[PDB]
This record gives C-alpha cells, sequence and structure tokens, in this order.
RNA sequence: GGCCUCCGAACG
C-alpha cells in the first residue's frame, strides 16, 4: 500500500513536471524516509523505463537524486547491482532504456562505481540481454562517453580486471571470445588488448 | 522581490510561488 | 508594495559590463539585508529613501 | 530587410554559434573549444554527434520562439476575447486545442526560456478566470482544480494545463550577465493543495526521441524492406509488432491503403503552406497533413494517467457527480454519457434567444452540475440564503442557483415531499401502536414556514407508548449498540429534517446530533417530549438519519423504514426524476410499463387504467385582423379521463379566466392538466383512484409524475396510440358544449351506450379507436355515413345511434378501410 | 532558513 501510492504519487509527479530537475525539489520536497529511499529507486527505475520511449529526463534526476547523498549514489550502486541480475527478466524494448540510463549514469560515472565489475558475464553464458544492451550502451556510450578517453582511461581504472568478461591474458575464452564479441559489436581497436594478450 | 529572484508584481500572475532552493540546487553546488 | 519608479527594464550591454565583471570576487551571495541597511552597496534607484539607522 | 534582417557569423572570436534558421533560433558551441567544464545536458541542451567520427561532436542549446510568443498570446487573445457568451465545453475545447498546437513540437524550445513558460499560467489563469467570469463568480475557493480539468464525460472542461510549474528564475539581473544557475525558480502552479497536475511538455516527445525513433526504426524498416526485397516478401503483422508507431515517419501511415495507394508524390507542403496563407483562416500545422504525416499527438497516458492523478470515484464523491447518481448507482459507469446537442434547434445560426437559451442549457448543466460552487461555504463576500420556501447555505451565481436548481426543484411541491416522507413515516407506521404499546399517535399541523426554516426545528408527527420510550443518550441513528436506560415519562414522537446542500463537506453525525442538541438546547419549537426522537435527513446522496434517542423498537423500526423508504420515497422518485430530467445526459434505463400490446388486453378486466388526452385544452382561433397582424383569442378547452372497461369518461373543462394572465400556453396547459387530473384522483375514493394512468405524451408524463407524489399506487406509462376525442369533441359533444361552456365544471359519461350490455368491452374499445380515426377523416364522411338510413337517430341520452348488428360490422368495414386510405 | 497576487454586486 506505501509502494503502491508512493508509486501513484511518484509516477504522478514523474509524467508531470517538465524538465525533472527541477522536479527534484518536489521528490526531496516529499521527505521520504530511508526505507522509501530504496524502493524510490527501484521504482524510480521502474518508471524510467515504463515510458514508451528512452527519456533523459530519467537520466537527469538519476544523476542528480544519486548525487546529491551518499545514501543516494550507494541506492544507486546497491539499485544498479540489482538491476545487473535483471537480464533475460528485462524487457526488450526497456532494455533500450536501461542502456541509456545506465549508459548515462555510466557517461557522468559519479554515482556508479562497481558497475563495470558487475558486467561483463561469462564467454559462452550470456542472457543476449546483457550482450545486445551491453552493445547498445557501448555504442551510445561509447559516442557521448568520449570513447578512446574511457577505454584509455578505464585500463587504468582497474575496472576490466574486476569485471570477469573483461579479463584479457589468461582466460582464453575471455579474451578471445571478448575479441570476437567486441570486434563483432564495433568496437574495432577496444579488443587488441584482449586479442594481443589472448 | 527577494535576493536575486521575485516578481515585481505578486498579483501580475497566478500566485506567488513560494520557491525554495531545491534539493537539486544543493546537489550542484556541492 | 509595488515596482513605485522602476518601469519594466532599462539597461544597456556597455553599462552593464563596465558595471559588472564577468570574471570578479564571489564571497557572499549579495546578501538582501547587507544592501537594505547600507544605500551605498545597493546602487540601482537610490531616489526618495529613508533610510540608515545604524544600530541600536 | 537589412537592419530588420538578423546574421550570426561564427568565427575564433566568438565562442559559440547561433542562427535564426527556421522558426525561433539556433545556437551551438563545440565541446572541445569550451573552456569551463564540460557539457552540460540537462533540459534545454541538444547533442550534436559527428557521424564521420563517430561520437558527440558539439553541444546545441537553440533558442524559444519570440514571434510564436507573441502569437500564441495573440492568439488566445483573440480566442477568448474574440468569443463571447456560449458553452465553456467547446471554449476550452479549442483553448487547449490550440494551446496544444503550440505544445505539439516544444522540447528544448520552449522548456529552454522561462519567459514563454510563464506566458501559459496568464493562459490558463485567463482561461479558467473567463468560465468564472462567465458564471458570474471568479473566486478561488469555488473552483479548485477538480472543475478545471477531466476527460470525456467526468463533469469536466477536459481543458489540459502545465499550470503546477515553476520556472528557472535564479539570480536576476546578476545572473542574467552571468547566465549560469539553478535556484528559487518560480512559484508554482494557480491553486493546488498537496498535489500536482499532468503536463503536457513531460508527456511529449522531444526532439531527440525523433532523432533516435527515426534513426533506429528507419534502420528496421531499412533492413526489413531490405531483407524482404532480398528473400521473399513476408508482409505481415511483424511490422505492428515492429512499433509503427515510433517515429514522425511512421510504418503504419506508408502502409496504409489511400496512403500508399492513394494521394500523391509531391507533399502536402503546398498547400500546408500555401492554404495556411489562403481561404478565411489558418490553422495549426507545424508539420504535415494528417494523410502525409502523422503519429505525433496521442492523448493515452495523457487522458488516463490525468483520470489517475484526478480523484476519480473519489472525485466524483466530492463534486456533484455522485450526488445526483444516489438512486442511479448503475451510472457511475457511464452509460449513456449525454446527449441533445442538435435537440429540437433549426440548423445553427438563429435568433439571438434562441442562441442564448441554446448555450444556456449546457451553461446550467456544467453550472448545476458543480454543487459546491454554490454550496461549500467559502470565505469573503460569501452570503446566506434562503432559497425558495426550501433552504440555502452558501451564495452564488444568480442563473445557477435560481435559475438551474429551482428548474430542478419545479414547484413548491417539496414542501410536499418533505410533508410526504413525514406522512410516509406516519403511515408507515402501523404495528408500531401495537408494538410499543402507543395509547395516542397523532400527526401535528405541517406548517409550510416549520420545514423551509433550517435554524429552527421541525414537527413531523406524534405518538405515544406504554410507558415511555427506552433509552438513554439520544445519539444518531449509525451509532453502535450501547446501554439503554428506561427513563419513562410520558411519550415520544418523531421528527425529520432534510438539507439539499453540502456537497463536499457533509457530516449527518456531527450536524444531525449537534442540530438536534442545538435547536432542542434552546426553545424554538419542540414538538415531542424532552425525551424523544428527532429524524434528520440530507437531500445530498440520498443521506438519512435520526438524532434522537433510540429505543430497542424504534431504532431499528425507522433504521429499516429507512431502509426501504430511503431506498426509494415519493420524494426520492422526484429527486431521480427531477434530478435527471434537469441532468438531461445520462439515462440508463428507459421507461416502464409503457402501454404497447398488453395493455389493450388488460384494459378491460377489474382493475384501473385511465387514458387521458389533453391536446385539446388549449384551443385558440387565429382571425388575421386587416392591418396584417394575428389576433390569437384562446377558448375553452377540456381535460379527458376515460375508462376502458366501463366506457366512464371525465370531463374537466378549462376557461380563459385561469388562461388569463399566463404565457407559455402549452406548458401551462401540461401542468394545469396534470394538477386537475391529481386532484380528480383525490376526489374519486382509493378505490376510484386509478391504479394506471395511460397518456400519449411525454408532456404529460413529466408532469403527471410531478404532481401524483403523494399516490405511489399510480403507475404513470406513456402510448403512441392515436385517440380523436377533439373530433368526437366537437361533435356533437364539445361542439355544442365546449362551445357554451361558460366556466370550469364535471359530467360522467358513457360512450359505449349499450355496448357492454350487447358486446365485450375490447371490441367496444377497437370497434370504438377505429371509429375514431374513422370520426375524424370521416367524420367528415362519418357525419355522412353514420346515418345510412333516413330514420336513423341518436337518442338524447346516448352517443351513438341505434343500429343493427350487421350494420355496425358495415360501419367496421367502411370505416376501417378508411383508415387504409387516409 | 521563511516570502502564498487571488477573492463580487447589480444593472445592461
Amino acid at each position: 500500500i506505501n509502494l503502491v501510492s508512493f508509486r501513484r504519487t511518484i509516477y504522478l509527479a514523474i509524467q508531470s513536471s517538465l524538465d525533472f530537475e527541477e522536479c527534484a525539489h518536489k521528490l526531496l520536497k516529499m521527505e521520504f524516509p530511508e526505507s522509501q529511499t530504496k524502493e524510490l529507486c527501484n521504482m524510480i527505475l521502474d518508471c524510467c523505463a515504463q515510458q514508451r520511449t528512452y527519456e533523459k529526463f530519467f537520466g537527469l534526476l538519476a544523476g542528480r537524486f544519486c548525487m546529491l547523498k551518499k545514501e543516494y549514489m550507494e541506492s544507486f550502486e546497491g539499485i544498479f547491482k540489482e538491476q545487473y541480475d535483471t537480464i533475460h527478466r528485462l524487457e526488450t524494448n526497456k532494455l533500450r532504456n536501461v542502456a541509456k540510463m545506465f549508459a548515462h549514469l555510466l557517461y557522468t560515472d559519479s554515482l556508479p562505481w562497481s558497475v563495470l565489475e558487475c558486467i561483463k558475464l561469462s564467454e559462452e553464458t550470456t542472457t543476449s540481454s546483457s550482450r545486445i544492451f551491453v552493445k547498445i550502451f557501448f555504442q551510445e556510450l561509447c559516442e557521448y562517453m568520449g570513447l578512446p578517453k574511457l577505454n584509455a582511461r578505464l585500463k587504468d581504472e582497474t575496472l576490466q580486471p574486476f569485471f570477469e568478461g573483461l579479463l584479457p591474458r589468461d582466460n582464453p575464452r575471455n579474451t578471445r571470445f571478448a575479441i570476437n564479441f567486441f570486434t563483432s559489436i564495433g568496437l574495432g581497436g577496444l579488443t587488441d588488448e584482449l586479442r594481443e594478450h589472448l | 522581490m527577494y535576493n536575486g529572484i521575485g516578481l515585481p508584481t505578486p498579483r501580475g500572475s497566478g500566485t506567488n510561488g513560494y520557491v525554495q532552493r531545491n534539493l537539486s540546487l544543493v546537489r550542484g553546488r556541492r | 508594495f509595488e515596482p513605485l519608479v522602476r518601469d519594466i527594464n532599462l539597461q544597456d550591454e556597455d553599462w552593464n559590463e563596465f558595471n559588472d565583471i564577468n570574471k570578479i570576487i564571489i564571497r557572499q551571495p549579495i546578501r538582501t539585508e547587507y544592501k537594505i541597511a547600507f544605500p551605498y552597496l545597493y546602487n540601482n534607484l537610490p531616489h526618495h529613501v529613508h533610510l540608515t539607522w545604524y544600530h541600536t | 530587410q537589412w537592419e530588420n534582417s538578423f546574421v550570426s557569423v561564427y568565427s575564433k572570436d566568438n565562442p559559440n554559434l547561433l542562427f535564426n534558421m527556421c522558426g525561433f533560433e539556433c545556437r551551438i558551441l563545440p565541446k572541445c573549444r569550451t573552456s569551463y567544464e564540460e557539457f552540460t545536458h540537462k533540459d534545454g541542451v541538444w547533442n550534436l554527434q559527428n557521424e564521420v567520427t563517430k561520437e558527440r561532436t558539439a553541444q546545441c542549446f537553440l533558442r524559444v520562439d519570440d514571434e510564436s510568443m507573441q502569437r500564441f498570446h495573440n492568439r488566445v487573445r483573440q480566442i477568448l476575447m474574440a468569443s463571447g457568451s456560449t458553452t465553456f465545453t467547446k471554449i476550452v475545447n479549442k483553448w487547449n486545442t490550440a494551446l496544444i498546437g503550440l505544445m505539439t513540437y516544444f522540447r528544448e524550445a520552449v522548456v529552454n526560456t522561462q519567459e514563454l513558460l510563464d506566458l501559459l499560467v496568464k493562459c490558463e489563469n485567463k482561461i479558467q478566470t473567463r468560465i468564472k467570469i462567465g458564471l458570474n463568480s471568479k473566486m478561488p475557493s469555488r473552483f479548485p482544480p477538480v472543475v478545471f480539468y477531466t476527460p470525456k464525460e467526468l463533469g469536466g472542461l477536459g481543458m489540459l494545463s502545465m499550470g503546477h510549474v515553476l520556472i528557472p528564475q535564479s539570480d536576476l539581473r546578476w545572473s542574467k550577465q552571468t547566465d549560469v544557475g539553478i535556484t528559487h525558480f518560480r512559484s508554482g502552479m494557480s491553486h493546488e493543495e498537496d498535489q500536482l497536475i499532468p503536463n503536457l511538455y513531460r508527456y511529449i516527445q522531444p526532439w531527440e526521441s525523433e532523432f533516435i525513433d527515426s534513426q533506429r526504426v528507419w534502420a528496421e524498416y531499412a533492413l526489413k524492406r531490405q531483407e524482404a526485397i532480398a528473400q521473399n516478401r513476408r508482409l505481415t503483422l511483424e511490422d505492428l509488432e515492429d512499433s509503427w508507431d515510433r517515429g514522425i515517419p511512421r510504418i503504419n501511415t506508408l502502409f496504409q491503403k489511400d496512403r500508399h495507394t492513394l494521394a500523391y508524390d509531391k507533399g502536402w507542403r503546398v498547400r500546408t503552406d500555401f492554404k495556411q496563407y489562403q481561404v478565411l483562416k489558418q490553422n495549426p500545422f507545424w508539420w504535415t497533413h494528417q494523410r502525409h504525416d502523422g503519429k505525433l499527438w496521442n492523448l493515452n497516458n495523457y487522458r488516463t494517467d490525468m483520470i489517475q492523478a484526478l480523484g476519480g470515484v473519489e472525485g466524483i464523491l466530492e463534486h456533484t457527480l455522485f450526488k445526483g447518481t444516489y438512486f442511479p448507482t448503475w451510472e457511475g459507469l457511464f452509460w449513456e454519457k449525454a446527449s441533445g446537442f442538435e435537440e429540437s434547434m433549426k440548423w445553427k445560426k438563429l435568433t439571438n434567444a434562441q442562441r442564448s437559451g441554446l448555450n444556456q442549457i449546457p451553461n446550467r448543466r456544467f453550472t448545476l452540475w458543480w454543487s459546491p460552487t454554490i454550496n461549500r461555504a467559502n470565505v469573503y463576500v460569501g452570503f446566506q440564503v434562503q432559497l425558495d420556501l426550501t433552504g440555502i447555505f452558501m451564495h452564488g451565481k444568480i442563473p445557477t442557483l435560481k435559475i438551474s436548481l429551482i428548474q430542478i426543484f419545479r414547484a413548491h411541491l417539496w414542501q410536499k415531499i418533505h410533508e410526504s416522507i413525514v406522512m410516509d413515516l406516519c403511515q408507515v407506521f402501523d404495528q408500531e401502536l401495537d408494538a410499543l404499546e402507543i395509547e395516542t399517535v397523532q400527526k401535528e399541523t405541517i406548517h409550510p414556514r416549520k420545514s423551509y426554516k433550517m435554524n429552527s426545528s421541525c414537527a413531523d408527527i406524534l405518538l405515544f407508548a406504554s410507558y415511555k420510550w427506552n433509552v438513554s443518550r439520544p445519539s444518531l441513528l449509525a451509532d453502535s449498540k450501547d446501554v439503554m436506560d428506561s427513563t419513562t415519562t410520558q411519550k415520544y414522537w418523531i421528527d425529520i429534517q432534510l438539507r439539499w446542500g453540502d456537497y463536499d463537506s457533509h457530516d449527518i453525525e456531527r450536524y444531525a446530533r449537534a442540530k438536534f442538541l442545538d435547536y432542542t438546547t434552546d426553545n424554538m419549537s419542540i414538538y415531542p417530549s424532552p425525551t424523544g426522537v428527532l429524524i434528520a435527513i440530507d437531500l445530498a446522496y440520498n443521506l438519512h438519519s435520526a438524532y434522537g434517542n433510540w429505543f430497542p423498537g424504534s431504532k431499528p423500526l425507522i433504521q429499516q423504514a429507512m431502509a426501504k423508504i430511503m431506498k426509494a420515497n415519493p420524494a426520492l422518485y422526484v429527486l431521480r426524476e427531477r434530478i435527471r430530467k434537469g441532468l438531461q445526459l445520462y439515462s440508463s434505463e428507459p421507461t416502464e410499463p409503457y402501454l404497447s400490446s398488453q395493455n389493450y388486453g388488460e384494459l378491460f378486466s377489474n382493475q384501473i387504467i385511465w387514458f387521458v388526452d389533453d391536446t385539446n385544452v388549449y384551443r385558440v382561433t387565429i382571425h388575421k385582423t386587416f392591418e396584417g397582424n394575428l389576433t390569437t383569442k384562446p377558448i375553452n378547452g377540456a381535460i379527458f379521463i376515460f375508462n376502458p372497461r366501463t366506457g366512464q369518461l371525465f370531463l374537466k373543462i378549462i376557461h380563459t379566466s385561469v388562461w388569463a394572465g399566463q404565457k407559455r400556453l402549452g406548458q401551462l396547459a401540461k401542468w394545469k392538466t396534470a394538477e386537475e387530473v391529481a386532484a380528480l384522483i383525490r376526489s374519486l375514493p382509493v378505490e376510484e383512484q386509478p391504479k394506471q394512468i395511460i397518456v400519449t405524451r411525454k408532456g404529460m408524463l413529466d408532469p403527471l409524475e410531478v404532481h401524483l407524489l403523494d399516490f405511489p399506487n399510480i403507475v404513470i406509462k406513456g402510448s403512441e396510440l392515436q385517440l380523436p376525442f377533439q373530433a368526437c369533441l366537437k361533435v356533437e359533444k364539445f361542439g355544442d358544449l365546449i362551445l357554451k361552456a361558460t366556466e370550469p365544471q364535471m359530467v360522467l359519461f358513457n360512450l359505449y351506450d349499450d355496448w357492454l350490455k350487447t358486446i365485450s368491452s375490447y371490441t367496444a374499445f377497437s370497434r370504438l379507436i377505429l371509429i375514431l380515426r374513422a370520426l375524424h377523416v370521416n367524420n367528415d364522411r362519418a357525419k355522412v355515413i353514420l346515418k345510412p338510413d333516413k330514420t336513423t337517430i341518436t337518442e338524447p341520452h346516448h352517443i351513438w345511434p341505434t343500429l343493427t348488428d350487421e350494420e355496425w360490422i358495415k360501419v367496421e368495414v367502411q370505416l376501417k378501410d378508411l383508415i387504409l386510405a387516409d
């Protein structure tokens, strides 16, 4: 009941108040306790993917929202970890919205921290939802996120060794399958590290 | 007309929107 | 009260660039109470103003 | 135009770039040459990507539209200002229509600058304030957002407003020079209490949504048509599963029949711009014709989610919808919606009085449709009113309350509805005298000002008991079970009351209880002993209760008696009757049991059934004087009640004395006829009061339903049958009798003569009617035929001449084939 | 850290 009414008002103010960056004054004006913060982030992502198309206002509301307090960005890290557990459970059309919001917050990189480690599943084990969505978020996030500085700066950020599928050298299927999937997805020279390491 | 913001004529449009600072302006300032 | 003597807007591109500065000092966000009791702090329309009661 | 024209030249000195191209204007700056921070994408910005580099090269923030600003403000200026007295429904339809046309494509263009968005507050402010000007109220508390917006038949004007918003105005001129910041953004909506309305801007599609939409969709249809061209065709519902509605070039548009097959290569932009500059006006087309393009503006979650944010059933409870929906409880599903747009009006343009009266009802429908405007008590100039002979609380618009409410309340008969509920309780209490051992029970005298005074109490009826009423705390009727002390003194008497107001905020408990303790605390009028029962009912949403002492044999008695009696009262029959009659919108059930077929056979048995034709009550002589003008002088009419079984005919003549001084003589003939029939019913003892009344007109149906409320056993029904009592009338009886009638009087007539002895009432009835329409066409040739022999004579005391049965049959055949001839 | 224009009567 509390999450149903909280989602009814959160969705009512979500569909209203154009330029949601200003609507954050109302969202924070609701004064929801810490118990409603995690449910407000999960239901906030549900309303973000509930639209008929990818909306940048959801990415801005998540960037400023999660960027407000410590438990906010923490709720974005844990909520992103719970979002990584969706995979095939997520909708096909909503996967592009999750890749647009996750690519928008990933372009800023502020709130997400270990999200780069939670991604990159194994070589032959995938639901194709995280592979296709990883290709959409990798292409769009590569275009708008400064891919040369994102891959070059990400190589020294220790995000690749923290990710399972991004690990070069030892594992032949991770580096080789990462070179075939990356080069096949349009990464180009970004897979040269796993290609030479493999 | 407060500091930095105000409407000369409060009766000019609708009602005076008791604005504050927005829970997001502090996020952008920090 | 009202806008009083001010009609709508009066300004200039060269006057604003001379009076103000794109790069200037920033300390406090222009406290209105500081300019209230100090008619020299706010130079906009200082006409027919009874003010400046110092302390107590 | 030189100085009138504008241009911008970007160079190494100019850090950013801009242009005025197309509408509004554009601006762009490269991400590499931007020194401060990085590109900030929030609302008004835009992503400029380089296809060669496969990345975002620059960031483009464009502008607002000044020409479209003043074009929309002037469009609402001539729109609303040029619109005079008329229904606010279509006014808000064109208002929100064109306003959505300017809001069709806005996105970061209108969202960028707050100056253009600030004009919408004056837009909707002058819109709802304009409707309030039409209502002559202009009170903010009298028009909450509930009546401001609602889709379809929910009762709202359907206005879609983006009012509830706060523009990002920060640091005044200091930021006008700085142009960087967000703080303390505007104010908010017009009037919003713990709620926020929807916004069409947030529910629309940004230009980026069209970019990626037509991009990925153009690739989906691209590769789809590719593989369909190389491989076989395979054109099927898969394209529908591809979401053809995505993107402005909708696949469903190009896949249509008349679109791909019909029309032509050259687009519709020719007639768009040209015709937009041509004919008698322009229109709001920012893209192309509906045939050349579409799938852009779709309500969907705007109206759906709008009703979701609205109170819904709770909103109708806050309004007067559920109030008038009390008895028609099934009307909550929006069955019949509304009707009556054309009605009896001729074409469209007509006399100014026919146009004002044509717009009266819808303005009165939306006016009286919302009770709390004139009901809920407000501040400032809100004053008390007594209404007409019933009561009132808050003041308000004169035409709504007096005009619409008085028409809904009809005549003073509402006092007979209150006395009909009191007398309905007195007659509804029978075995209570035996159960409670009532020594003396007598109904007190009902004064016309007693029920009309809301401040004082009201006397209903008097009763008694063996000892007295057993009870302790005279709580409300809905109170739970409590210990009831004896406290036996003398006797007790029940009371009653009613409240027609308090739509939104009403409490039967606090107001009924505290009202009984108030009027009972002081001394105004106390019908019962200090220990007694006082009943209080409210006409809003069919409310009933009792604030008096609840006895173990009283509270259940009047409880269930108010369950069935308050379930359907005669006063409640007038409440739903006159209620739905004033609404004239949603009727989920027809009438019944209207006479069709079996009523003719049932007309001859051992029950009631009266045929009433008043058509000739109003008769005039139209003679043109030689000045060139018509003079209309009324002549005496008559009121008719016929008994099908016995042929008993009732004659009530109406005279120019009661035709004198009044106006609207057809409607006055309706009300006068129904009232006189009611009086005759009251005069023909309950055995001689009818079981049913058959009439030929709905204008007979409603007034009879108004006047007959005091006899619920009587059932009213209509009929399509044709009964020329006019022909008979002139013929012989009212030619001589109404021609000679000097005053209203009443005489029992037998139209079957000896038929009841010779033949059955059914044969006399059908033979009667056929020979009636005969008595018109051949009245002419009935005055020819009905004396077939020279010795045929009509006895002075009968209606008809004496003929042999075979001759009667010949008359039947000749006049029946006559009816076939017309 | 706060600022809350609103406010109807006839005639026509």
